[PDB]
This record gives structure tokens, C-alpha cells and sequence, in this order.
């Protein structure tokens, strides 16, 4: 059976809370992102939530730029990362083209 | 909802291009015999 | 967790650098850099998020991809390299052959026409055979 | 006669290929052997002949 | 070392004597493929001086050659014999000696073959022997003979490794696998086993009537004493279509793994892709009599055939457009098999449109013996058995050698055999279109033209040929220096996008097929517990 | 039965350790596979 | 806030299927209404020429 958008946001909110090491995080992650839909920015939280419980910082750099890689604009990109400013700014990841600037 | 430029901007902006280079790549295939009979000496050239 | 910071002896230019480090010193490395991984990432200078970051996500082991940055070209040339050799294969055996008919000449395709064109044979496509010289 | 259970004895417990466990193997084995090499060489060796034309006389 | 490859009764032994038979025929084949085009290069007798006898035995000897002892022995053969047991977790293959017999009874097929092309004429019949040229009338001598107990010989081979499959797959299955959890070149192998079983005794039987003509006066085809020569036609191709599709469907096995796995993702609808294969290897059989539109059949009995024939394009297409299904959307690696995949994909679907056109029996009025039926089924042919053959070779042969090959001749050495294969079945249509005949030696001088852009096509061909023979030798003298240094391509699937290295390093591999958790070169009997699935 | 297995076990030629070189028989195998026709041409144009 | 944005890749393929069946029929308009119709053009123009001077 599909799944509706906001049945997919709560089954990933739950994943993301139940994963236990880095193995889960980036597993969990691989298969959230490989849909046809950007994820909502509750299960992005969420992956930065259970990036940074499992201790690992390049991953959570990496939900950044997977989501520049996924979305279709580069509006949304903005959309996305101002509407994850105080979630970045609190865990205090960096994008990576702010990280390696060129 | 739709936040940014339409669907259909940035996709015939991916399109476009590829148009012309799918026609490119398809003439080089189906018609490169046609540069053998250009410079063959039947086209009495 | 660890002590203050990786030094920049041991971790600035971490990608010029990574695939020529020893694998001792990369496991050392390595293993400082989790351990500062649990400290609030506010207190991770620059240089230590580029050497995490490559190490996990950087362009080298798994992640070299298939053709390294002179093997398009290398293989263009190698293409043409072999076109151009077989062409050469193909004129060199085919000096070791035997005659032309005697059909393939430009005069005798002339009469050929000229019998055609009295027979009237392709009318709206071409009869000519002339294709020699 | 009921050999199986003494034969099941000697095949299991022999450190010899499976054709020649049974105490009759050679018996079999060597004119056998010999047959074919002949039945093998022959029809080669009259390839020669096949490909140069000479057909077998009629004598 | 006497035993483990003349005694041989393990599945990758033979397997890799399978390979190793049918490269040397291979070689052999396109000697004889680059002679016929030597000779086809300019009108008048070039090279072979007259002597239409030996173009046309030639033409056999590359045609017999191509199909019963380069594609057949090393797709049949040394994939499924090395795969098939493995990818289903089977110890060893149930008959294994059948197993061995089959092989051996296939280089004594070369032997009778080669001989027949040595005695007194030669077998000049074409790859069909159709009678009454290939009866004792018009070739006398032992040489068809010869070249008919080739046929015997394969044909054996082919019936009895068809036997060892359909047991194997049937029987030998692992513990978690159903049948509709197979792989899809399992179910291929499968399927074409099955194909074997039921088109080689048609195949058996009118190849013995034929040398029952030849050597012990019955008439079964001689017109003299009441026989038909359409009979034969009707029994050898019976045999003939099948055929060719059990040559192709282990391409449409292999092309299924390359694409999943060079994509990342699997693939589409693969139940379908069960489907379509056994719907393909089911309408093979009823469609049999399009080779001889020509012969005078009844106007109904064409336009059955037509019908028929073109029902197939239905389930190709469906495979057809799963393998596209299976590449969009994924991540695309672009390695050689994934490069012979995707010109499989092109060239093949180029050449089964042509057999549309070719469909109709009001056309193959316009086509028939012409080139244009030589481009058709050197298109078909050619890529997708050839194409998958290479991207078997170079998908499979690193994990079953633990020798990686040279990635930057292996792309010279695809893109030369493409261009060239194209140069040179490219204006075979355009020849046959302007209706040049086929099988002959010589032309009318309208068409040197395009036969001397095809020759020129050949010796690219060969080129990349001689090539893959050298790919072949530096992976087997330096194919650890291949893993140890970065001329090569270690792993197959790339980490995702969010994968770490180490996180990678540690699950390495990521497979739906059980082949390459398997050790490099594999265990002589692997699978000591049997591999359990869910 | 237990033979031995490896790298260059799987295969019935030897390639390291090895008296002559190996491109000998690797490209002899191939080379009498490709002069097999060659043979056959110069036979039957004998004939 | 952020508005769902799904289905992407389902715009993509029928966007694709069209264009593809549009520029294959693009080919095949040239085909025909290009290279058949002149050859029948040449051919009707000739039997008409035939016909004239068979008056
Ligand atoms: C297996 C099918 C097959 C393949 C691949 C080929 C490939 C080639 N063939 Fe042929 N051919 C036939 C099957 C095939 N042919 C048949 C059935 C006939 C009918 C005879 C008749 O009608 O009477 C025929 C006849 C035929 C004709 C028609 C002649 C005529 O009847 O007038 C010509 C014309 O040029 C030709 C030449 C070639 C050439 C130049 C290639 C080139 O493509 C050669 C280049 C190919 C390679 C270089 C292959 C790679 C080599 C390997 C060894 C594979 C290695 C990979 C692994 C081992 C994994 N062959
Ligand atoms: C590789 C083996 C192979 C395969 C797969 C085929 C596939 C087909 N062949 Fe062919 N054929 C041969 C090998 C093969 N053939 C050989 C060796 C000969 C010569 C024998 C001799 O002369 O001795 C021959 C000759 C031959 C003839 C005899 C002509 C003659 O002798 O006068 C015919 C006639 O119907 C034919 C037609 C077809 C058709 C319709 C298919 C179809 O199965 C093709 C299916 C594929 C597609 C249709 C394309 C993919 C589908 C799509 C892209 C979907 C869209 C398509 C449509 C809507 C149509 N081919
Ligand atoms: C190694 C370098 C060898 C250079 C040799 C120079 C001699 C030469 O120019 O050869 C020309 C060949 C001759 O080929 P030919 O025209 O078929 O003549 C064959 C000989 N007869 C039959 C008359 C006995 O003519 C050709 O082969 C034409 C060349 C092939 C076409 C290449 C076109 C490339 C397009 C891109
Ligand atoms: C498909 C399109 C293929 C285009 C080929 C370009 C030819 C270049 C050239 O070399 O064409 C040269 C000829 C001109 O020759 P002429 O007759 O004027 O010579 C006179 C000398 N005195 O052009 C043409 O006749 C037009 C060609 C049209 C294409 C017809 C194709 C029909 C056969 C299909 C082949 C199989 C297709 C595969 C399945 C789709
Ligand atoms: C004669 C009739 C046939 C003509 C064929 C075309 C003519 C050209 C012949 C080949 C020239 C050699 C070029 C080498 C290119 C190279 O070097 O590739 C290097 C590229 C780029 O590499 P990169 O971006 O990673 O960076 C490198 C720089 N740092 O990677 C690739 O391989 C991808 C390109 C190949 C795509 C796959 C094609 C597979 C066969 C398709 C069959 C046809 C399908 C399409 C039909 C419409
Ligand atoms: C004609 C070919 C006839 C095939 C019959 C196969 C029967 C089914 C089967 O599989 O019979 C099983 C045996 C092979 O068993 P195995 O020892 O390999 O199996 C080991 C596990 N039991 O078949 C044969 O002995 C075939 C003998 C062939 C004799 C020469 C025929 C030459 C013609
Ligand atoms: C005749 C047309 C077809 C020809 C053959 C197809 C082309 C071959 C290549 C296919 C590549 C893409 C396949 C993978 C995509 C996929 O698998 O997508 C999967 C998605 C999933 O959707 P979901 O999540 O809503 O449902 C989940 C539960 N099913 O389904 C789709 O996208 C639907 C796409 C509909 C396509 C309609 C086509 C409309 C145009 C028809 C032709 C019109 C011509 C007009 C000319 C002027
Ligand atoms: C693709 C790349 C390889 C294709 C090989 C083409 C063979 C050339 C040929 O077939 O050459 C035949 C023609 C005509 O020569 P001719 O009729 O006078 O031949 C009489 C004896 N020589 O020579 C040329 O026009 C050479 C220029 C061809 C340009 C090809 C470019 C393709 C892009
Ligand atoms: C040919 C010249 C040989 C010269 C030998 C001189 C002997 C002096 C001592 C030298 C050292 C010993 C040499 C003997 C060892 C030897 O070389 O193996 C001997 C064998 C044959 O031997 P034979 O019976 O003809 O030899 C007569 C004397 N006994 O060769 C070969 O199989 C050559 C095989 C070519 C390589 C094929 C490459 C392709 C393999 C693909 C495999 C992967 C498959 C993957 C898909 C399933
Ligand atoms: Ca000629
Ligand atoms: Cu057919
Ligand atoms: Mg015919």
C-alpha cells in the first residue's frame, strides 16, 4: 500500500527516534531520502536529533547536502535551511559549501 | 505552495539542451554513412 | 572528552594529504577525531570538520569513483589510436591483393550508363553507375 | 548370492578410485584400456589419407 | 592435475573449460568472419582465387562455428555452469558427470568439424544444409558427413547440459527458495534448458534423415524417389527459431543482473520479467515457418506466421522497457558491463525492429536472402549475445578469477568493438535493401561501396578482438597489481549518498544474488551449511 | 574432493611459477585458434 | 512553513514519455512526409510523363 505524506513523516519520525548507533543513522537516512519526495523539515530535525545522539557530525553535514541534491529548486534549498536555521545553529553543523568555501 | 520557478522552467531548461544533443548523437549514428557518400566518388566528387 | 584541539601540524589539508598518510597515523587520527566528536560542535575548529568530513565523505577508497581524471581522455585517445591502426591494417592488406575487375573503371562505367540510359531502366532514381576512377 | 553387505564393506573402506575397488576391477580394466587406445589412435591415423585423397584399396 | 580437469565432476572446472573451448572457437569464428569480408571487400576475386567452394565453406565454418561453439558453450556452459549452481546455493550440479560428457563430446565436435573442412571439398551447403545441395548429388564426399556429426555432437551437448539445468534448478534449490524467488538469469538458463529439451530431437531428427539420404539410398528428401526438400526446411527450422532465442535469453538473463546492479536499484516488475521470458520461449516455438515465406506456403498459412511472429514483439518490448524502467531513477556507474549493457539496449532493440519489418510475409518477399536479413541477425546476434557475453565476462570474471582487468582497455576495447561492430552491420541493410543476394562470393559492382565501408568495419572489429585477448593476459599476470593500484574498478556499487566509508567498509558488498559474497576464486565446494533465505 | 584453491588454482594453466614466459602459450593458444582458418585456406587452395 | 513537495520523478517519466513519443513522431513526419512523399511524387510524376506520350 502507499503511504500518505504525513504517514511517511510520522513512520520516520519514529525511525530517527528509535535508531541506536551510526550504522542505523545512516541507514535510516539512506532509505528516508531515497524516495520521490523531499522530506518534511520535522524528519530532517529529527535526523540531526539522531545524528548527533549517535556522536557523528559529517552525517549531519550530509542531511544538508543530500537535500540540495534532492530538492528541485534552489529556492527550496533556501526554504529548507531557513526553516533549520535555530535546528543548525543549535548542533552547530555547517553546509558544506560554507564549510569548503570555492 | 510552490515555492521558487515552475516546474516547467527548470525542466526545459534541463530539456532543451538535451534535445539538441540526443539529435547530435542520433545523426552521428544513423547518419554517418552519409559522410562516405559525401566524399565517395559516386556523388561524382 | 579529549584534550583541546587537533593540531594543525596533524590535521590542516586534510585531503591534499589523506591517501599519503601512513595507516597507523590515519587510525590515530581517526580515533582522536571520534573522540572529539562527543564535545558540543560548536568547539570543532575548521580545519578538524573538513579532516571529519573527507575521511567520511571524501573522494577517495570506496568513493573513487571509475575514471580518475585522465582516463576520458585516455580512452578517447586509445579509441582513435585504434581506428587509426586498423585503417592502416586494412590498406596495408589490401596492397596484398589481387587485381581490380576489369569492370571498375570510369570508361567502361560511361558505356554502362550510356546502355542504361538506352534501356531507360531507373527513371525517377538513379541508373548511373560510375563510383571509380 | 547377497554380496551387498560384503561388498558394502570392501567399496567403503578402500582408499582406491571407484572403478577399481571391486577385486574384479582389473579384470575389466585392462583390456579396456588397451581396446581404446587402439579404437581411438586408428581413426586418426586415417586422417591423412581422408584429406590427401587416397582412398582405402579394394583388396 | 590430470584429475581435477580431465576427470572433472564440479561445476566451475567445466565451466571454465567451457570458456575456454568456446574462446578458442571464437577466435577461430572471426578468422573465418574477417576472411568472408577480406574476400567481400572489392568485386572480383581478391583473395581467394575463384574457389566459391571455399567462401561458402567459409561461410559454414563461421556461422556453425559463432553459434554451436562460441555463444552456445559460453553462455550455456561456463555461465550456467558456473552461476547456476551458485547463484541458487547447489553444492554441485545433480549429473555431474553429465555435466563433464557435455563438454567433452563439444571440442570433438570441432575436431569432426574442422576435418570436414579439411577433406576432399568441404561443406559448402550453408549453416542450413538444405538438401538436395547437401545431398550426395551435388556434395559428394565425407565432408557434410562430418560437418552433420558436428551437429550430432553439439547437439548432445546441448541436450544433456539441458537436462543437468532443469534438475539443477528444479531439484538442488536452497533452503529459503521458492521458484518465484529466483534470480533472473537462473530462471533464464531455465527457461532456455527447456527450450533445448524440446527443439533439439526435431533438430536430431532431420539432421539423421539428412545423412540417412546421404549414405543409405532412402529418399526422404529426394525429389527422385517421391521425398521433399520443404520437410527438412520445416524440421530444420523448428529446431532454427527456438534456437535462436535460447541464444538469446541468457543475454536477456545477464543484461537483467548488469543493469540492477550498475543502477542501484532492482528490477522493474521482475515477476514480469519471468513472464515475458517464458512467454518469449513459449511463442518461439509457433512461429518457426517465417524463415520460408518464400517456398510457396498458402496465403492463411503466411498470415498466420506473420501474426505470430510479431506477437513476440510484445514481450520483448515489455523487457525491453523494464530494463529502461530498471536504469531511470537509479544512479547510474557507468563501468563496461554497465557500457555493453546499454549498447545491448540500443543495438538490440535496433535489430529486433528490423525482424518487424522483417515480420511480414509480404515483405520478406522484398527481403528474403538479401543482406538485409545479415543485418538483422548480426544485430541480434552480435550485441546481444556477444554485448552479453563481454558484460558476463567483465562482470563475473573478477569475482570467479580474483583478477581484476585493466578499466581503461576495457573501454577502448568497448567502444572499438561498438563502433566497429555498427560500421560494419550498419549498410548490410542498405545492400539488402537494394537487393543484393545473399551467400555470394562475388557482386554486380553497385554494391563495392558499401561493401568496402563494411570490410573496413571488420578489421575494427578484430582490432578490438585481439585486444580483449590482451585485457585476457594482463589480467591474468597482473590482476592483484590491478587491485593493489588504482588501474581498475574494486568495487561494483559505490557507497550511497549518505554512506560512510568505514560504515561502507564494513558491509562491502551489496548484492540480491549470493555470486560475490563468495570468496574470490570460490571455494572448490563452497556452501559446507546451505544458504538459508527468508 | 579437496583440491587446492586460490587465486591461481581455478585454472588449468600455470601462469607464475613457470619456466617459459606465459604471453608464449597465451598467445599461441589464440594464435593457433586464429591460423586454424588459415589452415583450412591453405589446403583446400592447394586442392 | 514548508508546503509538501512530492513526485518528482513522476512529472519527470511522462514529461519524458512525451517527448520522446513527440520527437520519434517528429523523425517519422520527416520519413514519411519528407522521403516517401518525394519518391512517390517522383513516381507519379513519371507515369503521368508516360502516360502523355503514350497519347
Ligand atoms: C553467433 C552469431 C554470429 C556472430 C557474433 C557473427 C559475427 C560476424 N560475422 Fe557472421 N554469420 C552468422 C553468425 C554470426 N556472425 C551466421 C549464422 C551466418 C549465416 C551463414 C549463412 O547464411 O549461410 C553468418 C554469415 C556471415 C556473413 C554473411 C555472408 C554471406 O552469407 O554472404 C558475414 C558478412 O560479412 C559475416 C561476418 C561476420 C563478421 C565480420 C562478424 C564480426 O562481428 C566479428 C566481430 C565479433 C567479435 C570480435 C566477437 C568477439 C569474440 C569473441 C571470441 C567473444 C569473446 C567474449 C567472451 C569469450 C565472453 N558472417
Ligand atoms: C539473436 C537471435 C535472434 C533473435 C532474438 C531474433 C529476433 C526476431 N527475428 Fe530473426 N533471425 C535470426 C536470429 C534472431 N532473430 C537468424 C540467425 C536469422 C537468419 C537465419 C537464416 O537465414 O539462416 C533470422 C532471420 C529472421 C527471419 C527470416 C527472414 C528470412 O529468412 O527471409 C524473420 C522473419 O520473420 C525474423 C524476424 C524476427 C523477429 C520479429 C524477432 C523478434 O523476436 C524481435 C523482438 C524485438 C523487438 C520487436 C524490439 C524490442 C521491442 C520494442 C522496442 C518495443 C516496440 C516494438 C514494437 C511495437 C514492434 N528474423
Ligand atoms: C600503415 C600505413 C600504410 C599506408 C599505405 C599507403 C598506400 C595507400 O594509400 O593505400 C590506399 C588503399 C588501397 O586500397 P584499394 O584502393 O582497395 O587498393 C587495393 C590494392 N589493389 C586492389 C589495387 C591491388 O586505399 C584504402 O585502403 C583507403 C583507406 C581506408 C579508408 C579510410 C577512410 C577514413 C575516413 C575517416
Ligand atoms: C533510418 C535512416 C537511415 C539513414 C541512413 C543515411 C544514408 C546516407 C547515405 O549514404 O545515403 C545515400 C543515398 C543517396 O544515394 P543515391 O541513390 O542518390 O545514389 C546515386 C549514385 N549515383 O541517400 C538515400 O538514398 C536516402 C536514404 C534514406 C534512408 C532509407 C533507409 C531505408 C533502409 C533502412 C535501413 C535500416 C534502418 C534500421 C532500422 C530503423
Ligand atoms: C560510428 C557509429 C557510432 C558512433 C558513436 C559515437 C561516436 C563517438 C565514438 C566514441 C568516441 C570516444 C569517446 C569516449 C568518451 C569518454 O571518454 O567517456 C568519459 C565520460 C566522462 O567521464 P567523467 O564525466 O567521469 O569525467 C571525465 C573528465 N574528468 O564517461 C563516460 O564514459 C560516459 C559517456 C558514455 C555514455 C555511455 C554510452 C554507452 C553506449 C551507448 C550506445 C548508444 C546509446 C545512445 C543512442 C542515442
Ligand atoms: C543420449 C543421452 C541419454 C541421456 C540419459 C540420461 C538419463 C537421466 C540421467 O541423469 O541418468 C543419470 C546418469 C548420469 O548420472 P551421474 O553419474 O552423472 O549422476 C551421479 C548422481 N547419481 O545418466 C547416464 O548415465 C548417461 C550415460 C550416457 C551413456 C552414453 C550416451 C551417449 C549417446
Ligand atoms: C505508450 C506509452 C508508454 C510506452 C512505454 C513506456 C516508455 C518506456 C520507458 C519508461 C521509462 C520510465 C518507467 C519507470 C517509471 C516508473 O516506474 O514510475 C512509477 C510511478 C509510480 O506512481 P505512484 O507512486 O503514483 O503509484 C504507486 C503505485 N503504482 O508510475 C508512474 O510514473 C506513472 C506514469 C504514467 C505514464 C503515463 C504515460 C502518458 C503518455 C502516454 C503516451 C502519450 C503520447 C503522446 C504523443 C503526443
Ligand atoms: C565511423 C568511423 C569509421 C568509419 C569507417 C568509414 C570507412 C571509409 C570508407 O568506406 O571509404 C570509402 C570512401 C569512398 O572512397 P571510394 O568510393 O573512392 O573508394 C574507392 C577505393 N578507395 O572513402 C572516403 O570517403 C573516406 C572518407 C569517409 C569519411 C568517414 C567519416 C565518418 C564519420
Ligand atoms: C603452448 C606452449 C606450451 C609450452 C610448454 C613448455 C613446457 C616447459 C615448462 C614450462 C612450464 C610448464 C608449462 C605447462 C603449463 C601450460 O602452459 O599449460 C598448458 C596448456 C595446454 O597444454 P598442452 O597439452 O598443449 O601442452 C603440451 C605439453 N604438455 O596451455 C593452455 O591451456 C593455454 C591456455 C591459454 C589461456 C586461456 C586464457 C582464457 C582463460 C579464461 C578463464 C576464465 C574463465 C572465466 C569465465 C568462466
Ligand atoms: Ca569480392
Ligand atoms: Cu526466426
Ligand atoms: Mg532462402
Amino acid at each position: 500500500d502507499e503511504e500518505t505524506f504525513e504517514e511517511f513523516t510520522a513512520r520516520y519520525e519514529k525511525e530517527f527516534d528509535e535508531a541506536y548507533d551510526l550504522f542505523e543513522v545512516q541507514r535510516v537516512l539512506n532509505n528516508c531520502f531515497s524516495y520521490d519526495l523531499v522530506p518534511a523539515p520535522a524528519v530532517i530535525e529529527k535526523a540531526l536529533r539522531a545524528a548527533r545522539r549517535v556522536n557523528d557530525l559529517p552525517t549531519a553535514i550530509r542531511v544538508f547536502e543530500a537535500l540540495k541534491y534532492k530538492v528541485e529548486n534552489e529556492d527550496q534549498y533556501k526554504a529548507y535551511l531557513d526553516e533549520l536555521k535555530d535546528v543548525r545553529q543549535e548542533l552547530g553543523v555547517p553546509l558544506k559549501e560554507e564549510l569548503f568555501p570555492s | 505552495g510552490r515555492i521558487g520557478e515552475s516546474w516547467v522552467i527548470t525542466e526545459g531548461r534541463r530539456l532543451i539542451p538535451e534535445i539538441f544533443q540526443w539529435s547530435a548523437v542520433l545523426s552521428v549514428c544513423l547518419g554517418w554513412p552519409g559522410a562516405v557518400y559525401f566524399f565517395s566518388k559516386a556523388r561524382k566528387a | 572528552a579529549q584534550t583541546h584541539a587537533l593540531s594543525n601540524a596533524a590535521v590542516m589539508d586534510l585531503q591534499s594529504r589523506w591517501e599519503n598518510m601512513p595507516s597507523t597515523e590515519q587510525q590515530d587520527i581517526v580515533s582522536k577525531l571520534s573522540e572529539r566528536q562527543k564535545l558540543p560542535w560548536a568547539q570543532l575548529t575548521e580545519p578538524e570538520k573538513q579532516a571529519v568530513w573527507y575521511i567520511s565523505y571524501g573522494e577517495w577508497g570506496p568513493r573513487r569513483p571509475v575514471l580518475n581524471k585522465g582516463d576520458s581522455s585516455f580512452i578517447a585517445k586509445g579509441v582513435a589510436a585504434g581506428l587509426l591502426f586498423s585503417v592502416g591494417l586494412f590498406a596495408v592488406v589490401r596492397m596484398a591483393g589481387g587485381q581490380d575487375a576489369k569492370t571498375m573503371n570510369k570508361e567502361w562505367q560511361l558505356k554502362s550508363d550510356e546502355y542504361l540510359k538506352s534501356k531507360n531502366a531507373n527513371p525517377w532514381g538513379g541508373y548511373s553507375q560510375v563510383q571509380s576512377k | 548370492a547377497n554380496k551387498v553387505i560384503q561388498l558394502q564393506k570392501i567399496f567403503q573402506s578402500s582408499t582406491k578410485p571407484l572403478w577399481w575397488r571391486h577385486p574384479r576391477s582389473a579384470l575389466y580394466l585392462y583390456p579396456f584400456y588397451a581396446i581404446f587406445a587402439v579404437a581411438v589412435v586408428t581413426p586418426l591415423l586415417y586422417i591423412p589419407n581422408a584429406i590427401r585423397g587416397i582412398k582405402a584399396k579394394k583388396a | 592435475m590430470v584429475q581435477r580437469w580431465l576427470y572433472s565432476t564440479n561445476a566451475k572446472d567445466i565451466a571454465v573449460l567451457y570458456f575456454m573451448l568456446a574462446i578458442f572457437s571464437g577466435m577461430a569464428g572471426t578468422a573465418m568472419s574477417l576472411i568472408i569480408r577480406l574476400e567481400l571487400a572489392a568485386p572480383g576475386s581478391q583473395y581467394l582465387h575463384g574457389n566459391s567452394q571455399l567462401f561458402n565453406v567459409l561461410v559454414v565454418g563461421h556461422a556453425v562455428l559463432m553459434i554451436f561453439f562460441l555463444v552456445m558453450p559460453a553462455l550455456i556452459g561456463g555461465f550456467g555452469n558456473y552461476l547456476l549452481p551458485l547463484m541458487i546455493g547447489a553444492t554441485d550440479t545433480a549429473f555431474p558427470r553429465i555435466n563433464n560428457i557435455a563438454f567433452w563430446v563439444l571440442p570433438m565436435g570441432l575436431v569432426c568439424l574442422v576435418t570436414s573442412t579439411l577433406v576432399e571439398s568441404g561443406a559448402g551447403t550453408g549453416w542450413t544444409v538444405y538438401p538436395p545441395l547437401s545431398s550426395i548429388q551435388a556434395h559428394s564426399g565425407p565432408s557434410v558427413d562430418l560437418a552433420i556429426f558436428a551437429l550430432h555432437l553439439t547437439s548432445i551437448s546441448s541436450l544433456l547440459g539441458a537436462i543437468n539445468f532443469i534438475v539443477t534448478t528444479l531439484n538442488m534449490r536452497t533452503n529459503g527458495m521458492t521458484m518465484h524467488k529466483l534470480p533472473l538469469f537462473v530462471w533464464s538458463i531455465f527457461i532456455t534448458a527447456f527450450l533445448l529439451l524440446l527443439s533439439l530431437p526435431v533438430l536430431s531428427a532431420g539432421i539423421t534423415m539428412l545423412l540417412l539420404d546421404r549414405n543409405f539410398n532412402t529418399s526422404f528428401f529426394e525429389v527422385s524417389g517421391g521425398g521433399d526438400p520443404i520437410l527438412y526446411e520445416h524440421l530444420f527450422w523448428f529446431f532454427g527459431h527456438p534456437e535462436v532465442y535460447i541464444l538469446i535469453i541468457p543475454g536477456f538473463g545477464i543484461i537483467s543482473h548488469v543493469v540492477s546492479t550498475y543502477s542501484k536499484k532492482p528490477v522493474f516488475g521482475e515477476i514480469s520479467m519471468v513472464y515475458a521470458m517464458a512467454s518469449i520461449g513459449l511463442l518461439g516455438f509457433l512461429v518457426w515457418s517465417h524463415h520460408m515465406y518464400i517456398v510457396g506456403l498458402d496465403a492463411d498459412t503466411r498470415a498466420y506466421f506473420t501474426s505470430a511472429t510479431m506477437i513476440i514483439a510484445i514481450p520483448t518490448g515489455i523487457k525491453i522497457f523494464s530494463w529502461l524502467a530498471t536504469i531511470h531513477g537509479g544512479s547510474i556507474r557507468l563501468a563496461t558491463p554497465m557500457l555493453y549493457a546499454i549498447a545491448f539496449l540500443f543495438l538490440f532493440t535496433m535489430g529486433g525492429l528490423t525482424g518487424v519489418a522483417l515480420a511480414n510475409a509480404s515483405l520478406d518477399v522484398a527481403f528474403h536472402d538479401t543482406y538485409y536479413v545479415v543485418g538483422h541477425f548480426h544485430y541480434v546476434l552480435s550485441m546481444g549475445a556477444i554485448f552479453s557475453l563481454f558484460a558476463g565476462y567483465y562482470y563475473w570474471s573478477p569475482q570467479i578469477l580474483g583478477l581484476n582487468y585493466n578499466e581503461k582497455l576495457a573501454q577502448i576495447q568497448f567502444w572499438l568493438i561498438f563502433i566497429g561492430a555498427n560500421v560494419i552491420f550498419f549498410p548490410m541493410h542498405f545492400l539488402g535493401i537494394n537487393g543484393m543476394p545473399r551467400r555470394i562470393p562475388d557482386y554486380p559492382d553497385a554494391f563495392a561501396g558499401w561493401n568496402y565501408v563494411a570490410s573496413i568495419g571488420s578489421f575494427i572489429a578484430t582490432l578490438s578482438l585481439f585486444l580483449f585477448i590482451y585485457i585476457l593476459y594482463d589480467q591474468l599476470v597482473n590482476g592483484l597489481n590491478n587491485k593493489v593500484n588504482n588501474k581498475s574498478v574494486i568495487y561494483n556499487k559505490a557507497p550511497d549518498f549518505v554512506e560512510s566509508n568505514t560504515i561502507f567498509n564494513l558491509n562491502t558488498v551489496k548484492s540480491s544474488s549470493i555470486e560475490f559474497l563468495l570468496t574470490s576464486p570460490p571455494a572448490v565446494h563452497s556452501f559446507n551449511t546451505p544458504a538459508v533465505q527468508s | 574432493v579437496h583440491f587446492k584453491d586460490g587465486v591461481y588454482e581455478n585454472i588449468p594453466f600455470k601462469v607464475k611459477g613457470r619456466k617459459t614466459p606465459y604471453a608464449l602459450s597465451h598467445f599461441g593458444f589464440f594464435a593457433i585458434g586464429f591460423a586454424v582458418p588459415f589452415v583450412a585456406c591453405y589446403v583446400q587452395l592447394k586442392k | 512553513t514548508i508546503a509538501p513537495i512530492t513526485g518528482t520523478i513522476k512529472r519527470r517519466v511522462i514529461m519524458d514519455i512525451v517527448l520522446g513519443f513527440s520527437l520519434g513522431g517528429v523523425m517519422a513526419s520527416y520519413w514519411w512526409w519528407g522521403f516517401h512523399m518525394d519518391k512517390i511524387n517522383k513516381r507519379e510524376k513519371f507515369y503521368a510523363e508516360l502516360a502523355e506520350r503514350k497519347k
